[PDB]
């Protein structure tokens, strides 16, 4: 027995007993399952006293020496081929759940010893740079000598002549590839610095310039035999060292690329053990009695589940130990947990980003998932627009093993994430817009136009049309260019956004009855839900029987003139009625009769709930709340209509700007400037309208959400569940 | 390769503006206030299909 | 190393406990053996050597490369010149053999860091030429310790 998304989620408390010796099979196994949250029991106490501390700490000089491998294979520019194998031990981990292993000490020791080659190989890399010193002397070829980039040779020469006021010659050769600096970390072009003089003093002073000159300095022999067989032996040993970097290069290399081969999965292996130790410190736990006894929280339908995992577990186990789990009753609030079907964890992530839910059964938050959409298109509008958003969504949905092979991206994870949630609303949209007559601003009137202007209509004046009958579907098709057009769709959507509005908060109300009645709360209902319903049916829910009614009535056929809905309100709220004119005789009564009901649900909302204070202040203060925010949301809803008017408009101005870019004189020229108006139009009307337009749309109608819907029936704060399953994440070493 | 979905979206609207001027919908040249040459509005917008979808064929690419 | 990862793991039993208690007690052994530098040279001057705790006597204590200065840098010449003639003999190819042949260039490695007057005198006898020319050995073992004693052997012809 599994449960679905119906109401307040679903969730509850089980304790697990477990053998001491399998407790970190068991819990590896619990992660792979990752369908429960152990209760910190024992982390009341402070982190210094975790019982595996020392493991954690042992784990954390495993993720440090990880850490430093994987920047010495960014210094390298490893490839990291075992990125790829990581993904399958993370589908590995997700299906079937593979052990873990006992050998967390050995790949720890392994750890120690790349530790110890990466030791090695940046003394190898010191002796690289030492031998690149070394090689700058055997620059050296037929009194002070040294080398000095050729930038600085002219001003060192000065500085001797004038120091050295006396007579000293310079023997400058220059060098014919550069030689890269330690510190400069650049290779410059270089020259030789051999100076001749006199005096010892002078010879001392000489070489203290060069070295403030940042000049290395050299002891070649003068002599030519005796320079010649310097020379020999610093070739010679030029070519040992060449040979030994080179030797160890190419086993720095090999020794990183066949680290790199594991490298991931080694790093998401010591992740796995780091996360089970800190799950076992947080477990419940004791030194003398078998360790591995503690609680959490489970829902009821994954006890069969849980115990048959156990089992297998137990039977892979090296040791016939019985393992299973104990339900106990708790007061303490339980977690939610909602079941996220792959087409609807999105509705539910952008449902709950507001808050959690409190406890019942089932899962919570559904309605969402279908009215966001509806709401976002009911403002959306364009039948093409939507039609575009919805084949988007389609190419993003399609490709969801690339999308997840994918990297998630800054902003593509939450359109990702929302793959789904994007196709219901472009569905929506274009339901909208096959009823909306304007596939960009245009009516392609699909049935017959039930509108008629006069016989002969003037060569250029303006004539009204005349109906007979109404459009099958949508705004009738004759709607296109009319002076009229406006008023008579502002006039529509007034009531459409009025009616739409009222049906969301009056269902969303439902749902908080709903919501009520699972709980006994009879006190509750009876001050709470009853007078706010009267409320709201009694004047807006009234407003909207009026709406419809003046719908109804062919005021036009019938001779009474049509009553201002606008007025009828005013009279209803300052007067006892009595309008210009009246939806029925007894309406006006009925007006005022429910005018008076309504204002005599006041003082039902003020004392009706306490019953019994001082936390009565509170309850004044949230019907207060609730009188103005129904009033207020309800007048809000119009809302929906400023964006579907915007809509319309924009596209209307969009494609009179492509039309006229487009058409012109329809020639050759005109034709080549077409060409390209049509894709700018395009071009515009994808980021603007569908980029901008859409994400701030359904923002809106989100934010409609969150203000009303959800303002009727979210109860509040709760706890929200943990799965506790291992990350995989392999990645982001940062 | 991206411009291959523009091109293609600006062909199949431009055929669809070339199939209305033919069949002289209330728009277009059915408004007095935009020229009545329906005739004209379908020649101009089959050509820019034709370049749009000259413009699909340059930017459709096989690997 | 295994002993101290079972040290490292937490203890069921108090009977577990005392045991590793003793165990590490026991491992004692290895450091007195390491610290017997006339064990390290005897086995030296073995036709074997098993690269033991002693075998990083020099590491544990400045006594093992005294006893090696001894004689001007004799002690290590002839064990240096012993390994050379152990490779020469070609029969490091074996695999007990080959594993024999890395513990004498681990020595070798250790002994040219310990001081310049061995480097000097490995090269006068020819042994870091061929050192050197066998640095290529098959063995990967074998093969890192011959670049590491080389580039202990260049690190100081360089300084």
């Amino acid at each position: 027995k599994e449960e679905a998304i119906f109401r307040s989620a679903e969730m509850a408390l089980v304790q697990f007993y477990i053998p001491q010796e399998i407790s970190r099979d068991s819990a590896y196994t619990l992660g792979q399952l990752g369908l429960v949250q152990f209760r910190d029991l024992n982390s009341k106490v402070r982190a210094f006293q975790r019982t595996f501390v020392n493991e954690i700490r042992r784990l954390d000089n495993v993720e440090r020496q990880y850490r430093y491998f994987y920047s010495l294979l960014k210094k390298h520019d490893i490839k990291l081929y075992e990125g790829d194998t990581d993904k399958y031990l993370d589908g590995s981990g997700e299906l079937y759940v593979p052990p873990s292993g006992s050998v967390i000490d050995d790949y720890v020791r392994n750890a120690s010893y790349l530790e110890e080659r990466l030791i090695q190989m940046e003394d190898a890399t010191d002796q690289i740079e030492v031998q690149k010193n070394d090689l700058e002397q055997y620059r050296f070829i037929l009194y002070v000598t040294g080398v000095i980039a050729r930038d600085k040779v002219a001003t060192l020469e000065q500085i001797l002549w004038r120091v050295l006021r006396g007579n000293l010659f310079f023997k400058t050769v220059e060098i014919e590839q550069p030689v890269y600096d330690v510190k400069t970390r650049e290779y410059k072009h270089k020259n030789a610095f051999i100076v001749f003089s006199h005096g010892d003093l002078i010879i001392k002073r000489i070489r203290k310039i060069a070295e403030s000159l940042d000049a290395n300095l050299y002891d070649v022999d003068s002599s030519n035999e005796g320079r010649s067989q310097q020379l020999a032996k610093v070739n010679k040993n030029l070519s040992d060292l060449y040979t030994v970097l080179k030797t160890t290069s190419t086993t720095l290399e090999s020794e990183l690329y066949a680290i790199a081969k594991e490298l991931d999965s080694w790093f998401q292996d010591v992740t796995r053990e780091k996360a089970i130790f800190e799950i076992l410190n947080k477990s419940n736990y004791d030194t003398n009695r078998k360790i591995l006894i503690a609680e959490g929280w489970i829902p009821r339908d994954e006890l069969a589940t849980l115990q048959a995992r156990l089992g297998e577990m137990i039977a892979r186990l090296g040791i016939d130990v019985p393992s299973i789990i104990q339900v106990l009753d708790t007061n303490h609030t339980p977690p939610t947990f909602h079941r996220t079907n792959k087409f609807t964890a999105g509705f539910q992530s952008i449902c709950d980003c507001y808050g959690i839910a409190q406890y019942r059964e089932i899962n919570a938050g559904l309605p969402t998932i279908v009215t966001f959409p509806f709401m976002f298109a009911i403002m959306f509008g364009d039948m093409g627009h939507g039609f575009l958003m919805t084949l988007a969504a389609l190419s993003l949905v399609l490709n969801e093993k690339k999308i997840n092979k994918m990297k998630r991206g800054e902003i593509f994870d939450m359109a990702f994430t929302g793959r789904y949630i994007i196709l219901l609303m472009g569905v929506f949209s274009m339901y909208t817009g096959f009823l909306y007559n304007d596939i960009f601003s245009k009516t392609m009137t699909i049935f017959k136009s039930g509108w008629k202007w006069p016989d002969h209509w003037k060569k250029g004046e303006s004539i009204t049309a005349t109906s007979v009958g109404t459009y099958p579907i949508g705004l009738d098709w004759a709607w296109h260019g009319t002076e009229n057009a406006l008023l008579f769709s502002n006039s529509y959507k007034m009531k459409l956004s009025i009616l739409m509005g009222f049906i969301h908060m009056t269902y969303s109300y439902f749902f908080s009855l709903a919501n009520h009645l699972y709980f006994n709360s009879m006190i509750d209902i009876i001050g709470n839900f009853i007078p706010g319903l009267l409320f709201m049916q009694g004047i807006f829910g009234y407003l909207s029987v009026c709406i419809v009614y003046k719908w109804a009535v062919d005021w036009v056929k019938d001779g009474k003139p049509a009553p201002g809905l606008l007025n009828m309100l005013i009279n209803m709220f300052l007067s006892p009625g009595t309008i210009d004119d009246e939806l029925y005789p007894h309406q006006a009564k009925v007006q005022v009769f429910l005018l008076l009901m309504a204002l005599v649900c006041i003082p039902w909302l003020l004392l009706v709930k306490p019953l019994h204070g001082d936390i009565m202040i509170h309850q004044v203060i949230h019907t207060i709340e609730f009188c103005l925010n129904c009033v207020s949301h309800t007048a809000s809803y119009l809302r929906l209509w400023a964006l579907s008017l915007a809509h319309a408009q924009l596209s209307s101005v969009l494609w009179t700007m492509t039309i006229q870019i487009a058409f012109g004189f329809r020639g050759f020229v005109g034709v080549f400037m077409t060409v390209a108006l049509f894709a700018m139009w395009f071009a515009l009307t994808c980021a603007v309208l569908v980029l901008m337009e859409g994400t701030s749309a359904m923002l809106h109608s989100l934010r409609l959400h969150w203000v009303e819907s959800m303002s009727k029936f979210f109860v509040g704060e709760g706890l929200p569940y943990e799965p506790f399953a291992f990350e995989y994440k392999d990645m982001e070493v940062a | 390769w991206c411009c291959t979905v523009l091109s293609a979206f600006g062909v199949v609207i431009l055929s669809v503006i070339a199939h209305l001027f033919n069949t002289n919908h209330e728009s277009f040249v059915g408004s007095i206030n935009d020229p009545e040459d329906g005739p004209a509005v379908a020649h101009t917008v089959y050509l820019a299909a034709l370049v749009y979808l000259v413009f699909f064929v340059f930017c459709g690419f096989q690997v | 190393p295994t002993v101290q990862s079972l040290s490292e793991r937490k203890y069921s039993d108090e009977e577990l406990r005392q045991d590793i208690s003793n165990l590490k007690e026991i491992l004692e052994n290895e450091y007195q053996e390491l610290t017997s530098f006339d064990e390290y040279v005897a086995e030296l001057d073995s036709k074997l050597l098993c690269w033991s705790p002693p075998h990083v006597d020099n590491g544990f204590w400045s006594d093992n490369i005294d006893e090696f200065k001894k004689d001007n840098y004799k002690i290590f010449r002839q064990l240096i010149e012993l390994l050379q003639a152990k490779v020469r003999n070609g029969d490091v190819n074996a695999k007990q053999e080959k594993i024999i042949i890395q513990v004498a260039l681990n020595d070798i490695t250790h002994v040219v860091e310990l001081l310049p007057e061995s480097i000097d005198v490995l090269d006068k006898t020819g042994g870091k030429a061929d050192i050197m020319e066998l640095l290529n050995h098959s063995d990967s073992r074998v093969k890192y310790e011959a670049l590491k004693a080389t580039q202990a052997i260049i690190g100081y012809t360089f300084k």
